[PDB]
């Protein structure tokens, strides 16, 4: 059991820093271009990664990520190829925490327990299953704990107390704090004084809280840390830069670098 | 925790994002409450009788069974307002929405039949209705789309994914996740996340209850078997429900065979698929070896769901109900046969159920058997499709 999340947060704490975590779809817009997009993200200052595996029916994603899956699907990407990518990424960056954004069927397809064994074999640190709520999570988190994978659980803005004590006790690595309602998109931002949620998450000894959904400006990364969160996740913002610069591979990485440099800078003491 | 069991054996569950769980737990409490409320039942019963046309007929088919020992009755859900059984449960679901204070209605549709029933229910009960439909379905169901729009509904084409029914199902749950505080998602079949399989069953169970009463009256006995086609399972579990504890009664569900099970181009996940997790439930599915959900195929646009209701998968596993398939050609022939000999134009969907009943009759013509077929819809929507088929040959 590596402790890549536990350590990153300890280090960031001693530097009174916040975490910035970009999301991308694996193989968007192609395996090789995706591999060097992730390399540009880590180099530009990303503290951790959340990576999506293309799925045919992403019922939790808005249009931006929906396009990313189809771009990836037009390239021949498979769950098998994605695991070869995850292995290469770990071989290049030993310390960065890598989390998977998964849809349930890809995990359940040929055995929940075999999917989490593969993640451990390739160096994946955490797995969030978008369509498995806490009430249905038992076989997933049990399989994840048996393979030293942290199960990530979404804490929505409408959460009551029983949920928060469940999320605090079942989850490891980090807690996904939803900014708003609905699905994925940089379009809709709009936090809901998460302050109190973050306090009882801390009161219930939950894993550090990362806020996600709608985070597209460095002022949001700053505000989130000040609210009590340990950092921010931003997905569609990254994916939109890729989508905009498809015919310009060298300028795509250039703006990708300048965006991560901005959000990461918004996170430090 | 829930008030009701979300599982039929290993099948079912509530596999939705965490944000949608309060919406589901709210829907379940409204349902359990409305089921104990006599003034809810009175209102429901009244819309079914005086607006929808219940009870529907149970028609005997002397002509089609001549020369054999089979007696065939048709449950005439084709005579229901809207032309299909879909109307039964949208009236109950729309009353559930108002009971929760909801103002808007979200719906998914493939053949357009559920979209039309959702629209008519919304027009009647003063609800603003928006309907999602794959862009490939919209182009192919311009009649039903126009009907939906005539009835005040917003038809939103979905270009995501493969632009068919499973993609409209995705867009409705996406919509619902942000709008659930004002809107109700009116799922169109006995599938999806709990409490929908339970709710859709209980709102379609008058089909079987009426059939039991009407057959005890006309024949003095229970049927040997009731036969229904299975897209998502709405009309089939509606017929099965009141008979599940009458263990002497056979329960036969017919999945679309497409061009043939051997050809891979079918829509029979219950018997020829693999259990997966999608649309908020654990159920058999049409999927790649990778776990990507693919499409069904059928000549019948209404049997295009890529999965099946979990209670059907459960009833299959304990051996209580049996599930067969019927190819496109078999359905077209049953379609032709009911037109010429009983003067009823069935839906291509229900033609699958009838085609299996004709097979039970024809393969063993001396078998004494009392059969009931659920005629889930009328076939006026399919005469164009049937025309182009037999124009391409003779
Ligand atoms: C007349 C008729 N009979 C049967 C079915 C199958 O639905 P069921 O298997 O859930 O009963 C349908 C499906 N119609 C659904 C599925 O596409 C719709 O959205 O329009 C139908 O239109
Ligand atoms: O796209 P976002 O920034 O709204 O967040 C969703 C991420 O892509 C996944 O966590
Ligand atoms: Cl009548
Ligand atoms: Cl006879
Ligand atoms: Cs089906």
């Amino acid at each position: 059991h590596m402790e890549r999340y536990e350590n990153l947060f300890a280090q960031l704490n001693d530097r009174r820093e916040g975490a910035f975590v970009p999301f991308v779809t694996l193989g968007d817009p192609g395996i090789e271009q995706s591999l060097k997009i992730i390399d540009t993200l880590i180099d530009a200052g990303a503290d951790a990664l959340e990576l999506g595996v293309p799925f045919s029916d992403p019922l939790a994603d808005g249009p931006t990520i929906q396009n990313a899956n189809l771009r990836a699907f037009a390239a021949g990407v498979t769950p098998a190829q994605c695991f070869e990518m995850l292995a290469l990424i770990r071989e290049k960056h030993p310390t960065i925490p890598i989390g998977l954004l998964m849809y349930a069927n890809l995990v359940f397809n040929n055995g929940i327990d075999a999917f989490y064994a593969r993640c451990e074999q390739v160096g994946v640190d955490s797995v969030l299953v978008a369509d498995v709520p806490v009430e249905e999570s038992a076989p997933f988190r049990q399989a994840a704990l048996r393979h030293n994978i942290a199960p990530i659980f979404i804490c929505p803005p409408n959460a009551d107390d029983d949920l928060l004590r469940q999320v605090a006790s079942y989850g490891r690595g980090y807690t996904y704090l939803l900014s708003r309602s609905g699905v994925t998109g940089a379009e809709n931002r709009g936090a809901l004084p998460l302050h109190h949620l973050i306090e009882k998450l801390k009161e219930y000894h939950a894993a550090p809280a990362l806020q996600g959904f709608g985070i597209s400006s460095p002022e949001q990364v700053s505000a989130a840390v000040r609210a009590g969160a340990a950092g921010a996740i931003s997905g569609s913002a990254i994916v939109k830069i890729i989508e905009k610069n498809l015919a310009s591979p060298k300028q795509m990485l250039a703006e990708l670098r300048s965006f991560v440099s901005a959000m990461k800078a918004a996170s430090r003491a | 925790t829930t008030l009701l069991n979300p599982y039929f054996g290993e099948f079912g569950g509530m596999y939705v994002p965490q944000i949608l769980m309060p919406a589901l737990n709210q829907l379940e409490e409204a349902f359990v409450s409305a089921q104990k409320d006599p003034e809810f039942q009175a209102q429901f019963a009244d819309l079914l009788k005086n607006y929808a046309g219940r009870p529907t007929a149970l028609t005997k088919c002397q002509n089609i069974t001549a020369g054999t020992r089979t007696t065939l009755y048709l449950k005439r859900e084709d005579l229901l307002h809207g032309g299909a059984h879909k109307t039964n449960q949208v009236l109950g679901q729309a009353l559930l929405a108002k009971r929760m204070g909801k103002s808007e209605i979200i719906a998914e549709t493939g053949a357009g039949q559920h979209g039309v029933a959702s629209a008519l229910a919304s027009a009647l009960l003063g609800l603003k209705c928006r309907i999602y439909m794959g862009a490939k379905d919209v182009e192919r169901q311009s009649p039903n789309v126009f009907r939906m729009r005539l009835m005040g509904a917003e038809v939103i084409p979905v270009h995501s994914g493969s632009a068919t029914l499973k993609d409209a199902c995705n867009e409705a749950l996406r919509d619902w996740s942000g709008s659930y505080e004002t809107a109700h998602y009116m799922l169109g079949t006995a599938a999806g996340p709990h409490p929908y399989p339970t709710i859709v069953r209980e709102f379609q169970r008058m089909i079987g209850e009426e059939t039991k009463a009407q057959i005890l009256d006309k024949e003095g006995r229970l049927p040997d078997a009731v036969i229904a086609c299975v897209g998502g399972g709405s009309n089939a579990i509606g017929m099965f429900a009141d008979f599940i504890n009458d263990t002497s009664v056979g329960l036969i569900g017919v999945e679309p065979g497409g061009h043939g099970i051997e050809t891979g181009e079918h829509g029979a996940p219950l018997k020829h698929g693999r259990v997966g997790i999608y649309f908020g439930m654990k159920a058999p599915m049409m999927q790649t070896a990778d776990g990507q959900i693919e499409e069904s195929y059928s000549i019948s646009a209404g049997l295009d769901f890529p999965s099946v209701g979990p209670q059907h998968a459960y009833l299959n596993s304990i051996g209580r109900a049996d599930y067969v398939s019927i190819t496109d050609d078999e359905a077209l022939e049953a379609f032709k046969t009911l037109c010429r000999h009983e003067g009823i134009i069935p839906a291509l969907e229900s033609s699958h159920a009838l085609a299996h009943a004709l097979k039970m009759m024809r393969e063993q013509p001396e078998k004494e058997q009392l059969l009931v077929v659920n005629l889930s819809g009328r076939g006026d929507k399919d005469i164009f499709t049937v025309h182009d088929i037999l124009k391409a040959r003779g």
